[PDB]
């Protein structure tokens, strides 16, 4: 049982959710969003038969929830966006029927950015130093959020610190550090992997000494 | 639209202690309340439904209680893994999440591990010069970085970023970036970040 969502992206002032593993026609559906603040918010509700739809006041009129039971998919159409910038989840209630049930399955989430700025890929710079060693790489001048940083495709997982992006308008900068035993670097190869989906850019940068 | 008042928005507690969050609804919600835990990078995780019904797999240290308008959620024998954000959700009639409650766990003071990094060659040939300082695995979160170029304090061009509390360490990490042009970078030799008796790390453009 999974919910797979489809973007999503950047817009200056329609999402889909594909369901499998359960009987979609028997459950209601909802959209939830997570603000850049740590705040969770219910955004739309649809019933089993798509005849019921409800929205909160902070979004009513601009959003329209819909479903296609034939293809086990849910949709959300968003218009006149503003501080609607958030990550959007499709959530499924824990039980069948048109009664309201707490959510028990969540999609991975797709981000929606509403800004009067334009997509910029990051410039990715390696941080090599001039017991254990700390390395880093700097992800500079991109827009919008988010970016994914990993080390050795994800295999270095302990001792990794990825710092929250800071907007020195109108661009984000982020940095990431990894700590490894002495000699495993530079003997082995350490590469930071960065992905910026809103610009379809992906860099791998090896950390070279000196 | 039913309104949920979660409180407090943020909590600090000792290891092994107990903590308690309350949600207050704008009408009777008839025990149709749930509690979720959210960890950065993970989808929301359900802890309690129908006020006090624990989920399978949820430790008995989590508990809920309440009726009508007043509800409470508690975590006892606090563990480092319990560092997250917690939300209530009424589903009596439609849905309303509470405001959220970030939880931090106290611990013994820790000095940061500091490292300084010169600008990379790629950035230099493109006209820029960012010097990066990491202050890793320290406690508590209040710390200060001072940048010195050739022995003199430099204040313009610094951007700072803290991580959230570590779920296994209870420490914090912080990153400080000094950005100069490549032009002003090449006119000086010694670069220093001091973390506040301070901890100093430097390099010289040889």
């Amino acid at each position: 049982v999974k919910l797979q969502e489809s973007g999503g992206g950047l817009v200056q002032p329609k999402l889909s959710c594909a369901a499998s593993g359960f009987t979609f026609s028997s459950y209601t559906m909802s959209w939830v969003r997570q603000t850049p603040e740590k705040r969770l918010e219910w955004v739309a509700y649809i019933s089993n038969g798509g005849g019921g739809t409800y929205y909160p006041d902070t979004v009513k009129g601009r959003f329209t929830i819909s479903r296609d039971n034939a293809k086990n998919t849910l949709y959300l159409q968003m218009n006149s966006l503003k501080e609607d910038t958030a990550m959007y989840y499709c959530a499924r209630p824990s039980r069948g029927g048109s009664s309201y049930w707490y959510f028990d399955v969540w999609g991975a989430g797709t981000t929606v950015t509403v800004s009067s700025a334009k997509t910029t890929p990051p410039s990715v710079y390696p941080l090599a130093p001039g017991s254990m060693v700390t390395l880093g790489c700097l992800v500079k001048g991109y827009f919008p959020e988010p970016v994914t940083v990993t080390w050795n495709s994800g295999s270095l997982s302990s001792g990794v610190h990825t710092f929250p992006a800071v907007l020195q308008s109108d661009l984000y900068t982020l940095s990431s550090s990894v700590t490894v035993p002495s000699s495993t670097w530079p003997s082995e190869t350490v590469t930071c992997n960065v992905a910026h989906p809103a610009s379809s850019t992906k860099v791998d940068k090896k950390i070279v000494p000196r | 639209d039913i309104q949920m008042t979660q409180s407090p928005s943020s909590l600090s507690a000792s290891l092994g202690g107990k903590v308690t969050i309350t949600c207050k609804a704008s009408q009777d919600i008839n025990k149709y309340i749930a509690w979720y835990q959210h960890k950065p990078g993970k989808g929301p995780r359900l802890l309690i439904h129908y006020t006090s019904s624990l989920q399978p797999g949820i430790p008995s240290r989590f508990s809920g209680s309440g009726s009508g308008r007043d509800y409470s959620f508690s975590i006892s024998n606090l563990e480092p893994e319990d560092i997250a954000t917690y939300y209530c959700l009424q589903y009596d009639n439609l849905y309303t999440f509470g405001g959220g409650t970030k939880l931090e766990i106290k611990r013994a003071d820790a000095a940061p591990t500091v490292s300084i990094f010169p600008p990379s060659s790629e950035q230099l040939t493109s006209g820029g010069a960012s010097v990066v300082c990491f202050l890793n695995n320290f406690y508590p979160k209040d710390i200060n970085v001072k940048w010195k170029i050739d022995g003199s304090e430099r204040q313009n061009g610094v951007l700072n970023s803290w991580t959230d509390q570590d779920s296994k360490d209870s420490t914090y990490s912080m990153s400080s970036t000094l950005t100069l042009t490549k032009d002003e970078y090449e006119r000086h030799n010694s670069y220093t970040c001091e973390a506040t008796s301070p901890i100093v790390k430097s390099f010289n453009r040889n």
